[PDB]
């Protein structure tokens, strides 16, 4: 149980052989046995220390990406001391409650985290056999989410969002209202009904940072959150490791302390931008839109560190906000996130223009494991069929609206007119939700039924007839 | 609002007492454990580890 | 012998590696991470390292192995989960109690400690033997009983010693053949390079349908044991339903589910799912995990593992084809594999051709698919095996412009393409009955003419109705249903009835979870005869609005015919359908007057 | 029939004037401007790699 293995001193080789520096990556020469991923404490001529990371060794050369930017570095006087080990965040259970800078330095007035263990930021693959399927639903309170895109505890589910949409408000609301639909107990103790959020603001403007900080203060979550802030004016390569730092603290928190954690990663489009910058200063072969070819793997390594594990009571839910650019899903960032993360919440611009909050668009939204956290014994019996019916009639209503625009209202059958009415009432009374509404899934389903009762019973064809005969006429 | 505003002095005092208990406990633990901690750490920082890294 | 000279991720450029062959396994680093060369430049040899390369340093030994990426075939892999490189995941968890797969973990792919019963088979001492000749039989499960162990395809010679019946672990010397003077020593398992197809004597024509359960799949676009398909990979239904249906009911004597690039939680679902699928399988209710390997490969796992995942899966499937078992290989999300090829080329540096995909994507898909033949095994005794790919293709944002789907369309005989509109309507399964196709419609006629003679005519009628009515709908949605003739109204309405009650299929209820072929044929007959009766009746005087009102009972009967519980057996379900069709005909004859 | 002919004639005119002549520039954009531009950028990146 003792970690006394750490009482050994390894003197660190200190170079002065910076061959050259371009963009964000310095290049080093005459290194003696470089390690591929060891971080480097290169010191500028000013005496300040910038923490780099070796990016690709080659013989006696080691291309080193430099966090905190390369401005001010030089050749004659820059000294690059090699730490022998990969980047290891000092992790502890005491980080809960204070704010960390992007690269793990505590910008809180408190001291450095008095770590009881050093976890590699890259983590390790969780043996898929040892993984356990996340089936416990969490009631996010957002009726547009719980009813039709239910987030289950352990699921990955990014909030895709246009630039300028209120994705931050939605994420703050989900933090405020998170909770299992059928918790262990009513009391705070024993049930552990509080997610210990681990929020990683990366490439966010300072207004978003203040918004999240004060929204966690007001909710009281700031006593159990580790805000990894990396603001806009903060460096641009530090955004590479901020998500990894947040995920490895979340892993410590969930798997090694049996705590329940909800790990938001804000503005991961900025993470993709940082990755593009590094891999375009590397002269790599670029992918779809100049992004690195390997984006799929170095985004999966960010995402796929989520989900429950056999034998450990912890679980890492994560909701990586994703500022999809130009508002097209097929942009390689959201397109390569839809691959990895099961489902996505699509925050939609034209619904926001009509004033709906939250502006969540159902049809592009999905939750690839919503199908198992529903039904009997967990939430209401009719949840699965009601969700399908709402989706189908929303799609029908949108098609009817498109036809009405193209062709006059005459060509619309009675079904299309009913669907237009349903879509109007849907977007106006069900998707629409106050910033503090906190609609429990049962009253969300009651609203869904009072909405679907527009149609005749013979026309809710995707509802199983038993569910119809049992719920439709209750009123 | 008046009741909450005047409670800053009382709440800060109670929190300061609560933190002072733990601070005293930490100081008491350190005062007795630092001898052994320094004895182990001095040996760790003084013991050589002459080795080549070719393998 | 060797030494690392560069690291750039999975790419690790060794040196002093002169003599190494291309695509040859080469342990890397002191942790002995497993990697394979992909380019040789004099001494150097660019290695993709199949692992988390962090921690490698120049000078780290890279010791060759001289064997291409090999899958450890043999008994013991029937029930087990495997990683992409054929790492037994459960064995890793047992030996290393932690929940993490350690870097460079050796664990033999097959359980060595298990002692399999073995029977000597046919060949005796002094008898000549050839590659693929069955020389034994091991009782693996109650469901893969008599797992006929067979000689490695390449090796041959005369037998000098064959072990008698008994129990043997994996390594025990089972057979000792002699070629020239060098007598090879054979055991109960044999490796095989995953990159080369397991050779067969002759590839026959796949001509027995792979009953997949979904009504539209078995009827409109049938697939054949030994064929190849593209399930659309959509969430909810399509891929999800077809996977379990072909797992439980498709009569495939063995199965390999290779989930390349599949999201981790989805695999965690699969792993907690397959052990629980004996609910309705034939025999005496044995779990199908006794009858299916599955090659789990989450996306986070390194790139080359995703690339080699389906190669391992298809080599296992070829092995189970060489024993005469009608294996089916459900390669889930091969688009993720194509993405793995794209990014491994990107790391390698070669110039991509289409959308960043490598140029040889078409050839690589062709090599992966054309190992799907129904073929006779290589050696005596003659035995007919058949492997049938089912390669899910995640469609991404695009519909078919994605080059993986376009390159696949030129290879797969069957393509159950997705329909976005049917998905937005939550119409499951949501395959597109206008752009899907099966080049196996005509070869299956040899099977249809013997069992269900009217099946092809009915399928053609069903397709004709659906296509004519889609043409008609494309106009009525633009104008309106007022001007439609009575025959046009019938075509449109019968198409709606079909698309809602025949093509649609819940796939989860006790009825219609697996629609057997006879029930599907009888419903085809019922719907087509209903359309024929309506068309013939309106060919006479009876206008169609009154006729629909008067035969709403018949319409509801043919619509609810889907509810017929298939577990009642054909003997009485066919009787129900005969009664339905007779009452249908008599009711339409009555309402004609 | 006068009302119906007026509605159908104005629907055909509205089509040929607004709907078709806005869908045609939409596709003209989507391929000729943007898709060609993006292919040009990708070919620039590939030529830089080749260099």
């Amino acid at each position: 149980k003792a970690v006394e293995q750490g009482f050994n001193v390894k003197p660190r080789l200190n170079y002065n052989t910076v061959s050259g520096v371009n963009g964000p990556l310095v290049i080093l020469e005459k290194v003696k046995f470089p390690r591929y991923n060891e971080i480097v404490n290169l010191t500028l001529p000013d005496g300040t220390v910038r923490q780099g990371q070796v990016l690709e060794i080659r013989g006696d050369r080691a291309i080193v990406q430099v966090f905190e930017g390369t401005s001010g570095i030089d050749v004659k006087k820059t000294t690059v001391e090699f730490t022998g080990e990969s980047l290891r965040i000092p992790v502890s259970e005491d980080m809960l409650g204070r704010i960390f800078d992007g690269s793990g330095r505590p910008i809180d007035n408190g001291p450095k985290v008095f770590a009881e263990d050093y976890l590699d930021i890259n983590g390790s693959p969780i043996n898929p056999y040892a993984r356990i399927y996340p089936e416990e639903m969490i009631s996010t309170g957002v009726s547009a989410i719980d009813t039709m895109n239910s987030i289950a505890r352990g699921q990955k589910i990014p909030i895709f969002s246009a630039s300028g949409l209120p994705h931050n408000e939605i994420a703050a609301q989900i933090c405020r209202q998170a909770g299992l639909v059928r918790p262990t107990k009513d009391v705070h103790d024993g049930h552990e009904e509080n997610f210990s959020i681990v929020f990683a603001a990366m490439g966010v403007n300072l207004e978003t940072a203040r918004f999240f900080k004060q929204d966690f203060e007001e909710n009281g979550s700031l006593e159990r959150t580790s805000l990894f802030l990396n603001l806009a004016n903060d460096p641009t390569i530090e955004r590479i490791i901020t998500p990894r730092l947040a995920l490895t603290t979340a892993e410590y928190l969930a798997y090694q302390t049996e705590r329940h954690v909800l790990t938001i990663l804000t503005d991961m489009s900025s993470y993709a931008d940082a990755l593009r910058e590094v891999s375009a200063a590397r002269e790599e072969v670029p992918g779809r839109r100049g992004y690195p070819g390997y984006m799929y793997t170095d985004l999966s390594t960010i995402y796929e560190r989520a989900g429950r594990v056999e034998g450990r009571n912890g679980s890492i839910t994560q909701i990586p906000i994703l500022t999809m650019p130009n508002d097209d899903i097929t942009h390689p960032i959201p397109d390569l996130t839809g691959y990895i993360t099961e489902g996505q919440i699509f925050v939609d611009r034209q619904l926001h223009n009509k004033g709906i909050y939250p502006p969540i668009n159902v049809l592009p939204s999905l939750s690839r494991l919503m199908k198992s956290a529903i039904g009997e014994g967990m939430t209401r019996k009719d949840h699965g069929d009601v969700s399908n019916q709402l989706y189908a009639k929303y799609a029908i209503g949108k098609d009817a609206a498109a036809m009405k625009a193209v062709v006059g209202e005459e060509a619309l059958s009675i079904e299309d007119k009913l669907s237009l009415e349903f879509l109007e009432k849907f977007e106006k009374t069900f998707i629409t939700q106050g910033a503090y509404e906190d609609r429990t899934v049962f009253e969300s389903l009651d609203q869904a039924w009072s909405l679907l009762r527009i149609y005749p019973k013979e026309m809710l064809n995707r509802i199983s007839p038993k569910i119809l005969d049992e719920f439709y006429d209750r009123a | 609002e008046q009741k909450n505003a005047g409670g800053v002095g009382e709440l800060e005092k109670k929190a300061e007492a609560g933190v002072q208990g733990e601070l005293a406990e930490i100081k008491k633990i350190a005062e007795k454990k630092k001898d052994d901690v320094v004895k182990i750490l001095i040996e760790t920082v003084i013991k050589p580890s002459a080795e080549v890294h070719i393998n | 012998y060797g030494a690392i000279y560069s690291v750039s991720g999975p790419v690790v450029i060794a040196e002093n590696m002169i003599g190494c062959a291309m695509y040859e396994l080469v342990k890397v680093g002191h942790d002995n991470l497993v990697g394979e060369v992909i380019r040789i430049d004099g001494d150097k040899a660019t290695i993709q390292v199949y692992e988390e390369t962090a921690g490698l340093t120049v000078g780290d030994p890279v010791l060759r192995t001289g064997k291409p990426l090999s899958v450890e075939l043999g008994p013991g892999l029937m029930e087990t989960i495997y990683d992409g490189i054929q790492r037994p995941l459960k064995a890793i968890k047992e030996e290393s109690q932690s929940i993490y797969i350690p870097r460079g973990i050796d664990t033999p792919a097959l359980d060595r400690t298990i002692k399999w019963q073995f029977t000597p088979g046919k060949f005796q001492v002094g008898d000549h033997i050839s590659g693929g000749d069955i020389y034994g039989s091991v009782f693996e499960n109650s469901l893969i009983s008599s797992h006929k162990i067979l000689l490695p395809p390449r090796s041959r010679g005369t037998i000098t010693w064959i072990a008698p019946a008994g129990e043997y672990t994996l390594d025990e010397k089972i057979l000792e053949v002699e070629f020239d003077g060098k007598k090879s020593d054979f055991t109960l398992y044999h490796t095989w390079p995953v990159r080369v197809p397991r050779p067969v004597t002759e590839k026959l024509s796949a001509d027995y349908p792979l009953l997949t359960g979904q009504r539209v799949l078995d009827a409109l676009f049938p697939c054949v044991q030994g064929g190849t398909t593209c399930i659309p990979g959509a969430f909810g239904c399509g891929k999800t339903v077809i996977s379990q249906s072909l797992s439980k009911y498709s009569n495939s004597d063995a199965i390999i589910y290779v989930g390349c690039g599949e999201r981790g939680n989805e695999m965690a679902e699969v792993l907690m799912e397959f052990p629980e699928l004996y609910t309705e399988m034939s025999g005496t209710k044995e779990p199908i995990m006794k009858r299916t390997t599955l090659v789990a490969n989450t996306s986070n796992m390194p790139v080359a593992a995703r690339e080699a995942s389906i190669y391992t899966g298809i080599t296992l499937a070829e092995y189970f084809r060489d024993q005469g078992k009608n294996v089916s290989m459900i390669a889930d999300s091969s688009s993720r594999w194509a993405e793995a090829l794209r990014e491994i080329s990107g790391r390698l540096g070669e110039m991509p051709a289409d959308q960043g995909f490598p140029a040889y994507l078409g050839a690589k898909l062709a090599s992966f698919y054309e190992r799907a033949g129904k073929a006779v095994a290589l050696g005596s005794p003659d035995r007919t095996g058949s492997v049938s790919i089912v390669a899910a293709v995640s469609p991404a944002g695009g519909d078919f412009s994605d080059p993986v789907t376009t390159a696949t369309l030129g290879i797969t005989q069957v393509f159950w393409g997705l329909d976005k509109k049917l998905a937005q309507r939550k119409h499951f399964p949501s395959i597109n009955t206008s752009v899907s196709y099966s080049k196996y419609t005509n070869v299956l006629n040899k099977f249809y003419d013997s069992n269900y003679p009217e099946f092809p005519v009915l399928r053609d009628r069903m397709k004709e109705i659906l296509s004519n009515a889609e043409e008609l709908e494309q106009v009525v949605q633009l104008v309106g249903k007022s001007a439609l003739s009575d025959s046009d109204k019938i075509t449109l309405d019968v198409a709606t009835l079909i698309k809602e009650d025949f093509l649609q299929q819940n796939g989860y209820s006790t009825y219609d979870a697996f629609c057997p072929i006879w029930k599907t044929f009888d419903m085809m007959r019922a719907f087509i005869s209903y359309h024929d009766e309506a068309q013939k009746a309106v060919a006479n005087g009876a206008n169609w609005s009154k006729l629909a009102d008067s035969t709403g009972d018949v319409k509801h009967a043919v619509s609810s015919s889907k509810f017929f519980e298939p577990s009642r057996g054909e003997k009485e379900v066919h009787g129900e359908f005969e009664k339905l069709l007779s009452t249908m005909q008599e009711r339409f004859a009555e309402s004609t007057d | 029939a006068f009302i119906i002919l007026d509605e159908v004639i104005k629907v055909t005119n509205r089509r040929v004037n607004a709907i078709e002549h806005v869908i045609i520039p939409r596709t003209e954009n989507t391929i000729a401007y943007i898709n060609s531009e993006l292919d040009e950028l990708d070919r620039e990146e590939f030529y830089r790699l080749k260099k």
